[PDB]
């Protein structure tokens, strides 16, 4: 059982570089709050809910900034009230993937009016991914990621049901996410082999 | 893994 009441209940429970791994770092410790209120996660071995949120977390933050600045004018609202802008971006190097941040997640979230919900079942979806490296058992975790989907589509047909398509347009914004996904960790990871990173973190140890 | 292996479990102050 998958309800999206309960995935929505998760959702409303929770220098440019030194920002973004400060504001990393804040949101990691949230995210392990939001994982354990997702239906029957905590019920998964433990080193199986390691390996999830391991392979899972930079594009489930990714989702989360990109939808909550869809009323931000040019610029990424960061969880801790501070803006990442264009100037910025391009001092910290990663202007090209602020870009497609903002034309391939967040101007698409907003054109849509992508809701809570939706956004909560993309990131449960993100969550149980079973191709993830040294799951126990993965076809546990496609049984969950089947049951997240099933209950998003029903949510979708019975809210939206003149926009026939928008079940399908939500799951195809994940192959951006996960280019995107891939590109702010690579960021990331050079950012600390520089010594570019606040040390002794949570983020440091999801390096 | 050791922060996060400690904020999965339960029973935390
Ligand atoms: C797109 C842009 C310019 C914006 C900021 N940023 C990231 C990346 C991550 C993540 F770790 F997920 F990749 N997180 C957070 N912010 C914490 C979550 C929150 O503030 O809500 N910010 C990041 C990192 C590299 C390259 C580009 C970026």
């Amino acid at each position: 059982d998958m309800p999206v009441e309960r995935i929505l209940e998760a959702e409303l429970a929770v220098d440019p570089v030194t920002n973004i791994c400060q504001a990393a770092d804040k949101q990691l410790f949230t995210l392990v709050e939001w994982a354990k209120r997702i239906p029957h996660f905590s019920e998964l071995p433990l080193d199986d809910q390691v390996i999830l949120l391991r392979a899972g977390w930079n594009e489930l933050l990714i989702a989360s900034f990109s939808h909550r600045s869809i009323a931000v004018k040019d610029g990424i609202l960061l969880a801790t009230g501070l803006h990442v802008h264009r100037n910025s971006a391009h001092s910290a190097g990663v202007g090209a993937i602020f870009d497609r941040v903002l034309t391939e997640l967040v101007s698409k979230m907003r054109d849509m009016q992508m809701d809570k919900t939706e956004l909560g079942c993309l990131r449960a979806i993100v969550l149980f991914n079973p191709d993830s490296k040294g799951l126990s058992n993965p076809a546990e975790v496609e049984a969950l990621r089947e049951k997240v989907y099933a209950s998003l589509e029903a949510y979708c047909k019975h809210k939206y049901p003149e926009q026939p398509g928008r079940f399908a347009k939500l799951l195809l914004r994940l192959p951006a996410l996960r280019s995107i996904g891939l590109k702010c960790l690579e960021h990331l990871f050079f950012f600390k082999l520089i010594g570019d990173t606040p040390i002794d973190t949570f983020l440091m140890e999801m390096l | 893994h050791k922060i996060l292996h400690r904020l999965l479990q339960e029973g935390s102050p």
